[PDB]
């Protein structure tokens, strides 16, 4: 019983996703590349591959409907807030249960928890980043359901700054309609509303991710010969 | 406090 404009929402956030995530990952090329051999040394390309995100989530976000209904101040909110937490999820898509790795195409663009180490960041956060991605993958979500995860995360009254918070509910209102509803057509009872609360828990542990990498970065980004090896972008969007 | 690379990425 999808309405034809829940089908219409998930037609544009399955191409707005199309046109925002290669998985080819071309450009991880043009990267700094990565530094193994302590140093951080494999900050500059973590960095560059977080800017890259950045500007995809930022590219995404714009497609998503009602977005652009709001203030370009809540806009800035929104993305600020949620960067971080929609870079976790669609880092998703290459996260493989193998060995607890990104695989981004080939071994020098394969990120395991040591690399994650090199960038400047402990277990305290990489410990639940690694049970947040496996929790995620054994949902097997559908493409449909992994775009409306993302957007709904995106939208979120739930965030501080924001002015125009009935708006931001009632967009994310019609995202979350959407998913409940997408989810029925495909799982019947009670399995429909145990997928359906697992995906909102997972938006939940984004929060705490998301405190714990504000604190790691904002220590390491205090140190100048670190934050020299950060992206202008990077340093505008995590830090104000 | 200003995000002028955002701004761009936004319009
Ligand atoms: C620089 C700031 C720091 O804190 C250092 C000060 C480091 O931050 C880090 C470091 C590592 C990670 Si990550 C979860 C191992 C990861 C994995 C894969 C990935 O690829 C996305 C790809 O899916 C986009 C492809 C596309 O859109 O075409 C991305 C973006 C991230 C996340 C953060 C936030």
């Amino acid at each position: 019983k999808l309405s034809e404009e829940q089908q219409h929402i998930i037609a544009i956030l399955l191409d707005a996703h199309h046109k925002t995530y290669d998985p080819t990952y071309a450009d991880f090329r043009d990267f700094r590349p990565p530094v193994r051999m302590s140093p951080l040394s494999m900050l500059p390309h973590l960095a560059d591959l977080v800017s890259y995100s950045i500007q995809k989530v930022i590219g995404f976000a714009k497609m998503i409907p009602g977005f652009r209904d709001l203030t370009s101040d809540d806009q800035i909110v929104l993305l600020k807030s949620s960067a971080i937490e929609v870079i976790m999820l669609r880092s998703n898509q290459s996260f493989t249960m193998d060995d607890m790795s990104w695989d981004c195409g080939s071994q020098d663009y394969k990120y395991d928890v040591t690399d994650v180490s090199k960038a400047g960041h402990t277990l305290e956060l990489i410990e639940p980043l690694i049970k947040f991605q496996v929790g995620l993958k054994k949902l097997n979500l559908h493409e449909e359901e992994h775009v409306l995860l993302m957007a709904i995360c995106i939208v979120s009254p739930d965030r501080p700054g924001v002015q125009d918070a009935k708006l931001v509910e009632a967009i994310q209102d019609r995202l979350s309609n959407t998913l409940q509803t997408y989810i029925r057509c495909r799982h019947p009872p009670p399995g429909s509303h145990q997928l359906y609360a697992k995906m909102i828990q997972k938006l939940a542990d984004l929060r705490s991710l998301n405190e714990e990498h504000s604190k790691q970065y904002r220590s390491l980004s205090f140190q100048p010969e670190n934050s020299m090896k950060l992206t202008p972008l990077v340093l505008e969007v995590f830090g104000n | 406090k200003n995000h002028p690379m955002l701004m761009n990425l936004l319009k």
